[PDB]
């Protein structure tokens, strides 16, 4: 969040400006580059229960 | 002010553990939950959480 | 317990193969029209890249011809479009396709060195590269037709295939034909073939691509994939959340490289299809399979052909792997990841009045960084309405957020982090306050830590955004938190300024004092007679105090105590607590001396009252400190009566030597070095004036006659606690500067005689300008490239996090006061403190464990190592750990930023590369005893001889000190041949000879007595007769093996000895002959008929410590010459003299015996041929080799030596290491351990030690007998085992991506995401700390159910 996510500080900047000591990472976008790139070739994310 | 802590360090030994209860904790005292107890005094309420694990009555 | 069945927490992941329909579940539209434009209309092009039904809505709910608009029309299907309006995110995970009309095959498993498919179809690259170059028809499943079952075809050879087998015979070309191929291919069936070739050949030509083939086939079992899936078929589109499109003002658009490619890829798909409408020949649409063969690869990374360009621009496309790959390994996340927020620059300043738990940040910059949490506060507590009215307010400088910002800032838990920092204490915590100034005051007690001091050191400062990083912040992170370094007790809190040579100001001894005789009772009043300024600050007052020493059970026994002390620690004594003994603060006070002091301080009370302690000394500290106004500047420098007189004397001293060349008794290069002798003799008498003068020369009358007081001179205050300045050098500012380097590299053969005091000369400054030059230019480039070898060694300890609580090891390594010449040099206390006990350890007596084998070491047991006459404290460390994949707690001990219970989670690896690199970057007669006691003889072998003395046939004969206590003291490495005068147990003088050896004459001295009788040593063939013209006692000097004669050189030259009668006599021990014989060059001693006994002379055989040798070390580089240790024990003698190399045959008695090894001759064989050596005895002579000691010797010893080595680097540097972290290291460059025996995974297959392991744990039981494989632990290079890393990820980072990348996912080795460098590209929780909480409760919850 800190220095990565676009979406992860200003997602958190608007909420620090109105207080909350706590925060939440969300889906870092670069990994959404190399996750659908090997999607072409044929590999699978799996995340159960 | 607090110069040292480590007192809360002995009362809870996770050192991390410790981090996430009082981190529910400041989001009762922030979104609804529960009003802080002992009145505050200037101190935000992560110092707050702070002084009641040396006091060891919300862990 | 039970875990929850909801989503809390992310989870591993898969890596290995997935079929095309897996691939196929997130297509959700198929690209028709490859146009992206409308070319009129500056809009996307529908059924395209930018359309609305193939991947998604145009904006967020909103249609593209704007019909629906809504929210509860949410998922509504237009008859016609079928386009469910949705959010603009949900267009990321939008996939396409392109379904493929060309069989494709895999570029990378193809051309990437790991020919993966090529070795598995027992193959060349040329031609199954020619099959997928359309070239040739491979044949399909023939049988008995012309053709294997693995083989090419060309046009006219296919034809005649044809005439020849019309019959059951099919063969096509292209990806078409192999995934037929494939499509046959039972892997089951291959394997026990492969199992035919395993028990048939057993040759590297076939055997390693046998163990390659299978374990790529077993990969594939253990994931249950097949080759048939590995021909691409289907090619999905990243979403145009992934590839813009947008009209510029002028009719232009700025659409992406991506998107002219899939254009590229979907028009020839369409012309391959329309090829199948017009029904081409195979030739012909396989010509276009050729064609969207590369569109395929040019989307992904284009594989390895030329990265395809763009239409009129010359420049290499951004294509899927080249959003991935880029700058440092993964380009975004990793190198330049998003500039950082919260956080900035600059300086730091004295600020006095700042208490040790607070610093001080100027008001102006502390709110610039602030801001976001005023916000927050401000509409909290009840005067905000919204944030951008809380905006104008700190617009305004409202009084009202100066008194939010007071309690914002007066209590936040900040890191000051210090970019550089090449170690993990450099990284702390402190507290802000709202101060007027320009820069960061810091507390100076602090900057011993952070070595800076106070004209622009360079921090930035971070702010805490979560109670996350706040609560370690003042928890672990915070200064008054964590007194201690892991590297041995070191109090980060300790004066070493001007701070504490004030200290020595009210420490201050001397007779000239008004009060001095008078009586006390009050410390109190004590202080109170200074504030007033009456009584000497150096008065001897008899002071009545009570000393507190906590040595009972919760209870600090004290004690009546009377004591006479200066005024200076009277006022000391009024703020020290309890646990602090009196002891230690009466003395002479230095830097380490009051350095100490708060570790007992520390070690035997605690932590807070050592805070409170510090701060106020400080205070005092600067008061004295200001009263002792240390002056320089021509004013201050003296000039001794004696350095002017010596230096005469030395002058007309070489001036008689320059007198005694005009005459001829000393040689002209003889002259140099003498002359050299005498002006550094004079230069050491300088010494012997100035440091007199300047350490009492000053005498002051009172209550009696001038007594002498300690020199009040600054430059002694300097030279007794020291700040920052060494006094040799200002040795060399007041005397004779001496020596310098030459412009050639010698040493200056005319001496610098002027000093600093003085204005000295212009042309033997100019030959110092030269020194200047040197020291300058060696700084500045070393630390660049020592910070660069801290890289290599993250790059290879990264992956040591503990993770486990207890292994199961027994065992560890010898830890002992390694005492080398005289006194200890590395102590035991030091090198075991912090850790955790390998074993019961003993006291002097047996059978009372004074540290039983599980224990926290520490202060009091450490105290316990010093008080006992304990030598041998095995102390257990990572290198011998039994956890796999890490490190235990038990295993690792209490060291960290607290002294107790190390974490679990707390990656210890990575803090030692650091913890090496640390100090890495400040790297660029007889045996007389000296004390008195009982002389201890250490496995020698030893003989009498005529008149009693005691010489040696032995070479390693260590003599031990002993005592009157049993503690041993001194340890001598004595060489070959020693005449000990003393024997084994007698009390010896301090300063008398006991052991004196002769460093000239290494005689060969026979056990046997008798008459010498030179049998196999012919007069003229074997030995020479060069009889010395002076004794007349004939010698017959033995030649060198390869100037003898032709069947003399395979002659050993024999010394037979007889006895009183006439008879071959054995050796007293053995039962061989006396047969001593000589080696090269050797000049025997006696000849025929001399009368010899036992232990007389017979034949006299003759004879970097910096950076780039530890670089040798890290790098396994073979040095210059390896030391020549003996690879098996037992007799030896030479073998097949002058023709090659020499072949010292070294047979034992019931070992390997036929076992001659390959020496040269020429290097120098100092093997004792006569006496019976040991496996590991000197061969020659010198430094070895880590590789060498390791194999033969034993693991154990090698580390030992390592240790004993590089930090014998570190004598040379003064540092005390906690041997742990130089271990982590050396085990990370042993986790290859080549399976020897064959067994399951192959005969010489290397894996990880940790893996094999457990691997004969579970093979010597059932369902098998002896069939388990031993394994070696092989010694690698931190360069080496950085590069032999299984995690793909990580070196997909920084090493080589792509390669290593193929290399885990041609197997399918399915990592799942474990680790640091891991979980830092994908910006998720390391298993460390509360991370690796998550971890444990997902290690129960992954492959479970």
């Amino acid at each position: 969040v800190k220095s990565d996510d676009v979406n992860g500080r200003t997602k958190m900047y608007k909420n620090i400006v109105d207080g909350n000591h706590q925060m939440e990472p969300g889906m870092p976008e670069s990994f959404n580059v190399l996750l659908k790139e090997i999607r072409s070739l044929g590999i699978n994310i799996e995340l159960e229960d | 002010a607090r110069v040292t802590v480590q007192d809360a360090v002995e009362k809870i030994g996770n050192r991390f553990d410790l981090v996430l209860v009082a981190a529910r904790r400041a989001r009762q005292m922030q979104v609804g939950g529960k009003d802080p107890l002992v009145p505050e005094e200037n101190d935000k309420t992560t110092v707050i959480a702070l002084r009641e694990i040396e006091e060891g009555l919300i862990n | 317990l039970k875990a929850q069945t909801k989503t809390e927490e992310f989870d591993a992941i898969k890596i290995a193969l997935a079929s095309p329909d897996m691939i196929r579940s997130w297509s959700f539209g198929e690209v028709k029209k490859p146009e992206t434009i409308n070319y009129r209309t500056f809009k996307p092009e529908r059924d395209g890249l930018f359309c609305a039904r193939i991947f998604g809505p145009v904006k967020d709910y909103e249609c593209l011809c704007g019909k629906y608009k809504r929210l509860k029309h949410r998922g509504v299907i237009c008859e016609k479009c079928g386009v469910e309006v949705t959010q603009t995110k949900v267009r990321r995970e939008r996939m396409g396709h392109i379904e493929l009309a060309s069989p494709t095959a895999h570029i990378w498993f193809l051309k990437s060195l790991p020919s993966r498919i090529g070795l598995l179809l027992d193959m060349p690259l040329r031609d199954i590269e020619r099959v997928l170059y359309f070239e040739s028809y491979v044949v399909i499943e023939g049988g008995m037709t012309n053709l294997e079952r693995q083989q090419i075809l060309t046009e006219e050879q296919y034809l005649d295939a044809l005439e020849e087998f019309g019959d059951e015979f099919d063969a096509k070309m292209g990806a078409e034909a192999i995934q037929a191929l494939l499509k046959s291919m039972d892997l089951e069936q291959e394997c026990e073939q492969l199992r035919e070739e395993l028990n048939e050949t057993n040759s590297e030509t076939k055997r390693k691509k046998l163990t390659k083939r299978i374990k790529l086939l077993e990969a594939f079992v253990q994931s249950g994939n097949k080759p048939e899936w590995m021909i691409l078929t289907v090619l999905p589109v990243l979403p145009p959340d992934l590839r813009p499109l947008v009209p510029l003002d002028g009719g232009r658009f700025a659409t992406s490289d991506l998107n002219d490619l899939y254009r590229r890829v979907i028009n020839r798909n369409n012309r391959l299809k329309r090829l199948l409408d017009l029904a081409a020949p195979d030739i012909i649409v396989r010509n276009e399979k050729r064609m969207l063969q590369e569109a395929v690869d040019a989307l992904l990374d284009n594989g390895r052909r030329g990265r395809a360009i763009t239409g009129s621009n010359k420049r290499p496309l951004k294509s899927l792997a080249d959003m991935i790959k880029g700058k440092q390994g993964r380009f975004r996340q990793n190198l330049l990841g998003k500039r950082v927020d919260y956080s900035g620059r600059s300086v730091i300043t004295v600020g006095p009045y700042l208490r040790l738990h607070q610093c001080g940040l100027p008001k102006k910059m502390a709110l610039e960084l602030f801001k976001p949490f005023i916000y927050g506060k401000l509409e909290l507590r009840g005067l905000a309405t919204t944030i951008k009215a809380a905006k104008k307010m700190v617009e305004r400088e409202e009084a009202v957020v100066w008194d939010i910002l007071d309690e914002v800032i007066r209590e936040h838990p900040v890191l000051l982090n210090r970019a550089p920092t090449l170690h993990r204490l450099g990284i702390q915590a402190f507290e802000p306050v709202l101060i007027e100034g320009k820069a960061i005051q810091l507390h100076p007690l602090v900057c011993a830590a952070y070595n800076a001091d106070f004209d622009g050191d360079q921090m930035a400062v971070h702010v805490p955004l979560t109670l996350e990083a706040q609560l370690e912040a003042r928890a672990l992170m915070m200064s008054t938190n964590n007194i201690l370094s892991p590297a041995n007790g070191e109090p980060i809190i300790v004066p070493s300024q001007d701070v504490v040579l004030g200290l020595y100001y009210m420490t201050r001894d001397c007779v000239n004092a008004k009060g001095e005789g008078m009586v006390l009772t009050g410390p109190k009043e004590a202080e109170r007679l200074y504030r007033s300024g009456l009584a000497s600050l150096h008065a001897r007052v008899k002071v009545r105090i009570t000393e507190y020493e906590k040595d009972a059970n919760g209870e600090l026994v004290a004690k009546t105590s009377l004591k006479d002390t200066t005024v200076g620690r009277a006022i000391l004594w009024m703020i020290v607590p309890k646990g602090l003994p009196y002891s230690i603060v009466n003395q002479a006070l230095g830097k380490k001396a009051i350095s100490k002091m708060l570790n007992t301080c520390y070690r035997i009370l605690g932590l807070k009252p050592t805070v409170i302690f510090a701060d106020q000394i400080m205070y005092t500290g600067f008061a004295y400190a200001a009263r002792s106004g240390a002056s320089v500047g021509i004013d201050d420098m003296v000039i001794p009566e004696k350095k002017h007189e010596i230096i005469s004397e030395a002058e007309a001293e070489v001036a008689e030597i320059q007198e005694q060349f005009q005459s001829g008794l000393v040689t002209a290069g003889e002259r140099y070095n003498k002359v050299i002798d005498i002006w550094a003799a004079a230069n050491d008498r300088v010494s012997k004036a100035m440091m007199d003068n300047l350490q009492t020369e000053t005498v002051i009358n009172r209550d009696g006659q001038e007594e002498k007081q300690v020199s009040f001179n600054s430059i002694y205050m300097m030279a007794d606690s020291g700040a920052r300045g060494s006094a040799a050098q200002i040795r060399q500012l007041a005397g004779m500067r001496g020596l310098m380097a030459k412009p050639d590299g010698s040493i200056i053969e005319t001496p610098i005689t002027a000093n600093f005091r003085e204005g000295l000369n212009v042309l033997q400054y100019f030959i110092s300008t030269h020194g200047a030059r040197k020291g300058l230019a060696d700084t500045a480039l070393k630390t660049a490239n020592s910070g660069y070898l801290t890289r290599r060694l993250v790059d290879v300890a990264q992956d040591l996090v503990v993770t486990e609580d207890d292994c199961g090891t027994h065992e560890g390594i010898m830890m002992t006061p390694v005492i080398e010449g005289g006194d200890v040099k590395e102590p035991l206390r030091d090198r075991v403190l912090g850790r955790v006990t390998a074993e019961d350890v003993l006291k002097p007596g047996t059978a009372d464990i004074l540290v039983p084998r599980n224990t926290l070491l520490h202060e009091q047991w450490c105290d316990l190592l010093e008080e006992n006459s304990v030598d041998a404290v095995k102390v257990r460390s990572v290198v011998s750990c039994d956890t796999d994949f890490g490190v235990c707690a038990h295993c690792y001990g209490r060291d960290l930023a607290r002294g107790h219970i190390i974490n679990k989670g707390e990656a210890i690896g990575v803090i030692a590369a650091q913890s090496i690199g640390e100090p890495g970057t400040q790297l660029t007669s007889s045996i007389q005893v000296k004390n008195k006691g009982s002389i201890k003889l250490s496995n020698v072998k030893s003989v009498v001889n005529s008149s009693g003395k005691l010489v040696i046939t032995s070479r390693n004969t260590e003599l031990k000190l002993i005592d009157e206590f049993g503690r041993t003291k001194e340890s001598y490495k004595v060489p070959y041949g020693a005449v000990l005068a003393k024997g084994d147990g007698e009390q010896v003088a301090g300063g008398e000879t006991v052991a004196n050896w002769d460093p000239h004459t290494m005689p060969v001295i026979t056990e046997v007595s008798g008459f010498v009788r030179f049998t196999d040593m012919i007069d003229g063939q074997t030995i020479t007769r060069q009889t010395d013209e002076l004794t007349g006692l004939s010698s017959l000097v033995v030649l060198d093996s390869a100037e003898r004669t032709a069947g003399g050189k395979d002659l050993r030259p024999a010394l037979k000895i007889v006895d009183a009668q006439g008879n071959d006599v054995l050796i007293p021990g053995t039962d061989m002959p006396a047969q001593y014989f000589l080696p090269g060059k050797a000049i025997v001693q006696l000849e025929d008929g001399v009368q010899i006994s036992s232990g007389d002379t017979l034949a006299r055989i003759p004879q970097t410590g910096g950076l780039p040798r530890v670089a040798d070390l890290f790098e396994a580089r073979r040095p210059k010459e390896p030391a020549i240790l003996a690879e098996i024990s037992g007799i030896v003698s030479f073998g097949k003299e002058t023709k090659g190399k020499r072949r010292l045959v070294i047979t034992p008695v019931d070992g390997s015996d036929p076992y001659e090894e390959m020496i040269p001759k020429w290097r120098q064989l100092n093997v004792f041929e006569g006496e019976r050596v040991e496996r590991g005895d000197v061969i020659s002579d010198g430094p070895e080799a880590p590789h060498d000691i390791l194999r033969l010797r034993g693991v154990h010893a090698v580390t030992r030596y390592i240790v004993n080595e590089v930090q014998d680097v570190y004598r040379l540097q003064g540092v005390k290491i906690n041997d742990k972290h130089i271990e982590v290291i050396v085990r990370q460059m042993l986790r290859k351990a080549t399976i020897v025996n064959a067994g399951s995974s192959d005969f010489l297959e290397g894996e990880q030690v940790e893996y094999s392991r457990v691997k004969i744990a579970n093979r010597e039981l059932e369902a098998n007998g002896k069939v388990g494989a031993t394994y070696s632990r092989d010694l690698l290079g931190i360069t080496k085992a950085s590069l032999a890393t299984e995690s793909f990820i990580s070196a997909a980072s920084f090493q080589e991506t792509t390669r290593v990348l193929t290399e885990a996912a041609v197997a399918g080795k399915r990592d799942e995401l474990r680790g640091l460098k891991e979980n830092v590209i994908v910006g998720r929780l390391i298993p460390a700390g509360t991370g690796y909480a998550y971890h444990q409760d997902r290690m129960r919850r992954r492959a479970a159910g």
